[PDB]
Formats: structure tokens, C-alpha cells, sequence
RNA sequence: GCGGGGUGGAGCAGCCUGGUAGCUCGUCGGGCUCAUAACCCGAAGAUCGUCGGUUCAAAUCCGGCCCCCGCUACCA
RNA sequence: UGGAGGUGAUUUAAAUGCCA
RNA sequence: GGGACCGCCAGUGGCGAAGGCGCCCGGCUGGAACGGGUCCGACGGUGAGGGCCGAAGGCCAGGGGAGCGAACCGGAUUAGAUACCCGGGUAGUCCUGGCUGUAAAGGAUGCGGGCUAGGUGUCGGGCGAGCUUCGAGCUCGCCCGGUGCCGUAGGGAAGCCGUUAAGCCCGCCGCCUGGGGAGUACGGCCGCAAGGCUGAAACUUAAAGGAAUUGGCGGGGGAGCACUACAAGGGGUGGAGCGUGCGGU
């Protein structure tokens, strides 16, 4: 039916601490409508090296000037295949969860999984969630929201934990594994 | 409606009571002209036959470890 | 009740747990019906 | 670009079957067809067949209004009832490319409890 | 107020939309089974309460009437 | 060679039996 | 917006007197193992009568009620179906305050001490050698304490137990005396009610029970067969008339 016909298709942008590229078209009547949509795109679609396309990236809408739609990061994810097989008899997952904010007053929780080699005691694996709570809110005193989002998902604080905990039980594959936005400044 | 293919292997008997056989041909001509597929036929085949087939692609179940 | 285990044998009777269940119907109606 | 893309859900269990190719964002409709508006016995309404015969007329209205290629997300009822795929997800998604769409990345969204609620029958199952 | 049921051993269908008197428990015979119950098959059984009209032609449209009736009470 | 646990599944209806 | 439960890692693994206990961070609190040229100086074992703790369910009062679901209302299956199967659903299930005191509450195995071959895993502590990306890390050996398996002497009717005894000894307490009648009648003490604890006789009966062995059978599992089995096919008997055998009369 012509319901269909009176459509009209708008561009999706990228944020702009990503690169603002195309995104996906999508149609709709009236700008009004297209103003919450959420997409969803894999890393690798964004300046892609193979290796990293198992990570998945949100982009929610907030305006409409004309045929093109620009977006703001909304949240970040693994794939629970990826992680579906790091995870075997013997080895002792230690899961971390963390409330935080950052310099322009943008509030998070961040959700990194470390991965022993073998099995190990609970007084010694507590210890390890204390370091990655101390080296979390130290990292997210310096750095805006831009920039702590761009090495999460990138994987610089992965190299740091790896460190500081390797000298606990040495471990293998420690990383982030979802982050999920909260709250905006009343600033702005 | 013309769809032939080519038998190169029997695999074996199905059947509620030992009458059908599944047996792996190679299209010859049309869309896939080369693929190979599992399909159950009812009568007595050998080696090099030339079924004729209406679809291309059922894909018939496997069978239990051949025996 | 003070039970004993070897009549949940089954073997040529019937089930104890339905028969507990109309020993307690009958001290019911000898306790009503002027067991006063 | 002028590239279109899009996404097929596919939600099967034992008891039929549905596809729905939607857009990239995933809130715009374009054509959602089922198992029983097909075949006509309610014992093969979840068969193969069902699922290669609608996820055919699918892609035809589809493919018409524009659309290039699509990513797949399958999905079984999950949650308090079976985690498994029924027999019709393997067999739509064999039968998607073949009707002219490419195909993208692929994956399975079944939800799934962290110890959740109660399941029916009850501490001795379904006794048939 | 006067009207309804009128039909196999039975129970009721079955009308207006006319040409199989219709399905079920029963009755005798045959199958299946080692044999009995259940299950499958075949025949027998009122021929529509009855005269009459309509109708080429009627349980089938209705009237006259024979039977059983049937919803109903002292009316100072 | 030989055993002990766990999780899954397990399919229309289908009764009964002189006397020695 | 709303109530209940915390998956994979999860391990004949850990903790508790037993029932039991599984997201993370902080505070209060009980018990055990190991290391100890520490302290007191027999203070100990068991325990009739008494005392606290005790799954699920039911009860009495106030809240809450998402999922599931006794009674209850409908659809089917069947000769019948008050059931199994399907669609709904009240009390309950959850929270605060009390009462009841029962389970296949099972290691069907009460608790303390001494002694009588080995082998092999795994959790906590200590010691001693080797490595070490110098990590609260990985291997190997010995001593102590929990937790599994194979197995000598000996025990047992056997199944099977065997330093975590069902072995040989020194203690203390509870219960048993053929099967039923019967955990019933009568009488007491508890409980709001349901119900709990205590508990006989008349009479009847020759067996009731346990562990193993040959067989037969299963709407249990594997292997193999057969035109008096099927599948693929050819001809028919069952309906009519006669030939002949049988039941009945
Ligand atoms: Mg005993
Ligand atoms: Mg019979
Ligand atoms: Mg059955
Ligand atoms: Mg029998
Ligand atoms: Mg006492
Ligand atoms: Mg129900
Ligand atoms: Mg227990």
C-alpha cells in the first residue's frame, strides 16, 4: 500500500569521538518518530581489524537536521558467544561490578571479568575484585567521559589490571565486558 | 519439472521396513549444476544412475552412523 | 503414631499410608458420636 | 552508500515458526510471515517445509522494497520453557540465501535466567 | 385460551427448504482372540394417530376428526 | 580390567482367566 | 511500575550437633585443624527423670501477592473416567509476631579409649629440597587432621565390611522375644483445633520374613533369523449352486 510509499530514509551518523561515518539508512514520515532509535553496530564496521569483531557498540538518536540523524553513545558489549568459551571446568572466573562517575559528572558501572588459570582460594580472590575497584575509580578521575569510553572498549585498561593482578595468581584474559551509561549533566 | 542428477554412492537402507535407500547425487544441470546432496529413493539403484528430482533441495535427514 | 516399617512392604496388602489415613476417619466418629 | 540492510528474526519451537525482516535500527516493520499461513495440518506447522515456504515469501516481498542484504538473530521461547531451537531455524536460514539476499553476521538471542522463576508441571513433570 | 404429542423393542431426531421414514442403546448372524468383555461388518424390525384437502407427487403443508394428553383452581 | 554419582529426555488406546 | 529466586565456574569439594547453608561490599558473632621446652594440675566417660534446637505442611493475628498451583469450574480420552493430557484458578507459597513437634528426620549403622599389612587420589596447616615471567606462583618428598576407591589377617547366612570395621579388648545407657488382633479399645498428661506421647486382652494362625541359585516371562537392552512374517508382486477363499467332513437337532 502506499503507507509505504510515504515513507523517507535518514542517514545515522557515528558520534564524533568515533569518526563520524554512515551508519545504516532508515525510514520513517516524520523526523518526530525517529528520535530514541537505537542501533547497534560491531566495532570492526568502524575502522575494522579483523580481530575485534566480536565487540558491539550503541548509538541512540537525538536529533534531526534534515536527513541525518546524529547519535551518543548509549553502551558497550561483548558477545556471549566470545565469552562463552573462555569460561571451562578449572578455572575460576572472578566477576567485578562497579558504580563510578567522571569529570563532566556522567555517572556509569563497568562490569570486567578476570579469568584465573587454575582453581585458587576465595581470600585470594578477593583481593583481586580490591585491585580492580582501585585502579577503576583511580583511572575515571583524570579522564572525561570521551576519553575513559575510548580505551574501555579499546582494551588500555585491560593491560593494567593484567598487571597489578598477574602479581596475585598469574591469570590470563582479563578485560571489560559491558558498559552501560546512567545519567547525563544537568550541565550542557 | 526436468531437474536431473547424477548417483555416485549408496549409503544405505532406511525405511519402516527396508524399501527406501539414501544415496548421495551430484545435480548436473540447472541452478546448482555441481553441488552434491543426500536424498531417499524408493527401488533398486547402482552406481551411476540418473534420478530425476522436482526441487533440489530437501536435504534428506542423516542416517543413523550408516548402520 | 508409633509406626513400624515392615507394613510398608506391600507385598500382600494394601498401601499404609491409606490405611493410617481411615484409622484416623474412624477415631473421629467414636470421639464425636459420644466419646465424651 | 544507498546500500539498505536489515534484520531477520527468527523465533522457532516445537509448535511453529516466524519470520520478520525488519530495518537496520529495528523499529520499522517490513514483512512477517508465520508457519501457519502456509501449510494447513497443525502437525506440520513447525515442519522444515513450513519454514522454507514462508521464509521464501519473505524475501520476495522483501527483496521488492529494496532491501540488499540482512543479518540473522534466531531465537528459541527460552526463559521458563525450552532453551533448544525447533526444527525450523536451520532449515530458514538455508533457504534465505537462496532466494537472493546475502547474508551477514549470525547469532542466537534465546534469553536466559540467572536463576529464575518456576517452570509448570511440578516436582514430577508431565506423567503421560 | 384451547392447544400440543400422535412414528421399529425402544429414545428422539427428521418440517418451514416436499421424491431415502434418520442417528443412538437394544435384537439375531458373522469377524478379531487361546477364550470372554470392549471394537469392526451385515440383515430384521414402525412404514408416521386416522379421513380429507393441497401437491405430478408429502412425518415433510394443513384442516376435520379417534386416543394420550397438556400448561390451570370453590370464583363471597 | 572394573564400578559410583549428575542432568536430560523416555510416544493414541489396550481389562480378565475351570479343574486336576 | 511490580513481587520471588541468585545460573554457567561447581568439584564421591567446604562448613555445621542434626534439620541445613551458594550474587557483591561493609559491621557485630560461634566452633574446629595445624605451629608451641606457654598456663592450670584429673578438673574425666555415659546419662533414668528434666531442658533447648528441629524440613514440608496445618493453625491464629496484621501485610503482600509476579510465577506456580490442593479444593473448584470447563475441553477431551474411555465400555465408564469423579484420573493421567489441555485452558483457567481460591487457600498456600513471600514478610513481622506466636503455637503444633512430625518424615525413607537414612550411613536404615548411639557415644568415649587402646591395638592389628599395604597401595592410590583430594581439601586445610607445617617442614625440606628443585624451578621461577621473583606471583598470596608451579612440581616432588615427609608429619598431623577431614574426605573417596582397590585390598591382606580376621568376621559374616551371604550381599559385602576391612586403621572413617560389621575385627580383638575395657565402659555406660536405650530397645527386641513367631505372624495377626494393633498402634486398636480403656484410663491419664499435653495442644486453640488438627493431632502428639503412654498402650493391653479375648480370639485367630503354621508359617510370616532375609541373602543368593537354575528357569520362565517383560507394553526392558543388544546380536540373528524365517513367503506356515512383513515390504515388492502373481492367484484367490469370504457372496450363488452342488461334492464331502463336523457341531446341533
Ligand atoms: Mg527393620
Ligand atoms: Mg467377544
Ligand atoms: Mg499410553
Ligand atoms: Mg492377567
Ligand atoms: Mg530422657
Ligand atoms: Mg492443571
Ligand atoms: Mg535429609
Amino acid at each position: 500500500k502506499d503507507k509505504w510509499k510515504l515513507k523517507q530514509w535518514y542517514v545515522i551518523y557515528a558520534p564524533d569521538f568515533f569518526g563520524g561515518v554512515e551508519v545504516g539508512l532508515t525510514p520513517a514520515d516524520d523526523p518526530e518518530k525517529v528520535l530514541n532509535r537505537v542501533v547497534e553496530v560491531t566495532l570492526k564496521d568502524i575502522t575494522g581489524d579483523f580481530l575485534k569483531g566480536h565487540v558491539k557498540l550503541y548509538f541512540q538518536v537525538y536529533d534531526v537536521k534534515g536527513q541525518n540523524a546524529y547519535t551518543k553513545f548509549k553502551g558497550m558489549k561483548l558477545a556471549r558467544s566470545y565469552i562463552r568459551s573462555l569460561v571451562r571446568r578449572r578455572t575460576t572466573r572472578i566477576d567485578g561490578i562497579f558504580n563510578i562517575t567522571t569529570k563532566d559528572g556522567y555517572k556509569l558501572r563497568v562490569m570486567a571479568m578476570v579469568i584465573a588459570a587454575r582453581r585458587i582460594q576465595t581470600s585470594q580472590e578477593r583481593a583481586i575484585r580490591k585491585i580492580m575497584q582501585e585502579i577503576i575509580y583511580k583511572k575515571a578521575e583524570e579522564l572525561n567521559f570521551k576519553d575513559f569510553v575510548l580505551e574501555a572498549v579499546n582494551g588500555k585498561i585491560a593491560a593494567e589490571i593484567a598487571k597489578e593482578a598477574k602479581k596475585i595468581y598469574p591469570l590470563k584474559k582479563a578485560e571489560i565486558r559491558k558498559i552501560k551509561v546512567l545519567g547525563e549533566p544537568e550541565v550542557a | 519439472e526436468g531437474y536431473p542428477a547424477e548417483v555416485i554412492e549408496i549409503i544405505g537402507r532406511t525405511g519402516t521396513t527396508g524399501d527406501v535407500t539414501q544415496v548421495k547425487v551430484r545435480i548436473l544441470e540447472g541452478r546448482d549444476k555441481g553441488r552434491v546432496i543426500r536424498r531417499n529413493v524408493r527401488g533398486p539403484v547402482r552406481v551411476g544412475d540418473i534420478l530425476i528430482l522436482r526441487e533440489t533441495e530437501r536435504e534428506a535427514r542423516e542416517i543413523k552412523s550408516r548402520r | 503414631m508409633k509406626r513400624r516399617p515392615r507394613k510398608w512392604k506391600k507385598k500382600g496388602r494394601m498401601r499404609w499410608k491409606w490405611i493410617k489415613k481411615r484409622i484416623r476417619r474412624l477415631k473421629r466418629q467414636r470421639k464425636k458420636e459420644r466419646g465424651l | 552508500k544507498k546500500e539498505k540492510w536489515g534484520i531477520a528474526h527468527i523465533y522457532s519451537s516445537y509448535n511453529n515458526t516466524i519470520i520478520h525482516i525488519t530495518d537496520i535500527t529495528g523499529a520499522e516493520t517490513i514483512s512477517r510471515w508465520s508457519g501457519g499461513m502456509v501449510v494447513k495440518a497443525d502437525r506440520d506447522e513447525p515442519s522444515p517445509y513450513a519454514a522454507m515456504l514462508a521464509a521464501r515469501r519473505a524475501a520476495e516481498e522483501a527483496l521488492e522494497k529494496g532491501i540488499v542484504g540482512v543479518h540473522i538473530r534466531v531465537r528459541a521461547p527460552g526463559g521458563s520453557k525450552s532453551k533448544t531451537p525447533g526444527p525450523g531455524a536451520q532449515a530458514a536460514i538455508r533457504a534465505l540465501a537462496r532466494a537472493g539476499l546475502k547474508i551477514g553476521r549470525v547469532e542466537d538471542v534465546t534469553p536466559i535466567p540467572h536463576d529464575g522463576t518456576r517452570p509448570k508441571g511440578g516436582r514430577r513433570g508431565r506423567r503421560v
